[PDB]
């Protein structure tokens, strides 16, 4: 018998991104080839199969720093982190290969899907 | 907004 | 130049609610007349003016337990906590007064708005 | 789903 407020989920995400901007209650640093990105473990888990596996592990859930594979591109990661917190993906000819490789590693299937479609269209 | 889901 | 994945925000909220169900990375207990509710501080802050003020305070941000005013109804709080994590509000004739009073205390304006409208319609 | 926002 519930009623639903259409904008609620987007408003929550907007506020989570504002907390990230303001570095409020961020609880992990993701290190990508020495570039560092502060984030909230719960948002990362909610968006990525890799982070869901990492932060549900009984030892890794307590880590304050996570180092990604050295082959991961920091710009690709930055673009995906922004997508996690905003639903908007800054996909460009110059970054699509890195974004797709990063999304495959992070296990973000919808992103991998749109990257494949954009690449196939340019062939 | 509010709707019947 | 971004593209946007329409369902992303709702999918993130669905996953945050799954973490809450499974008590994964919950970091606060809200006590309402001895009833206890586990939650994520970031979701509470993202949904409520009261929790935003509490968890941005330099001392209160570190508390693992928050006690609400004794006049707050635990069922009203439970209904609002479910709304925070799902966008669906279980508003009924038997709970609307408690839900509205709780939403006013929690500073959730959209909820206070729909409660006022539903009450005005029954007058 | 993907759209132009
Ligand atoms: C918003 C997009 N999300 C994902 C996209 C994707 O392509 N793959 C995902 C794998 C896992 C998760 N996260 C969960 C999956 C199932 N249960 C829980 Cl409790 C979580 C959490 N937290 C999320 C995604
Ligand atoms: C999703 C609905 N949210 C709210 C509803 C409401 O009626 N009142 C609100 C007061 C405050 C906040 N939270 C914020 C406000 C501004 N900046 C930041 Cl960083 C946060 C956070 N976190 C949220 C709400
Ligand atoms: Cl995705
Ligand atoms: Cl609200």
């Amino acid at each position: 018998s519930c009623i639903q407020f259409t904008r609620h989920a987007s408003d929550v995400l907007l506020n989570l991104n504002r907390l990230r901007s303001r570095d409020i209650l961020t609880d992990v640093v993701i290190v990508v080839s020495r570039e560092q990105f502060r984030a909230h473990k719960t948002v990362l888990m909610a968006c990525s199969g890799l982070f869901y596996s990492i932060f549900t592990d009984q030892l890794k859930c307590n880590l304050s720093v996570i180092n990604l594979d050295p082959e991961i591109n920091p710009e690709g990661f930055c673009i995906l982190l922004d997508f996690m917190y905003t639903s908007r993906l800054n996909l460009r000819e110059g970054n699509i290969m890195a974004v797709m490789a990063t999304a495959m590693y992070l296990q973000m299937e919808h992103v991998v899907d749109t990257c494949r479609k954009f690449i196939k269209a340019s062939e | 907004a509010w709707v019947i889901p």
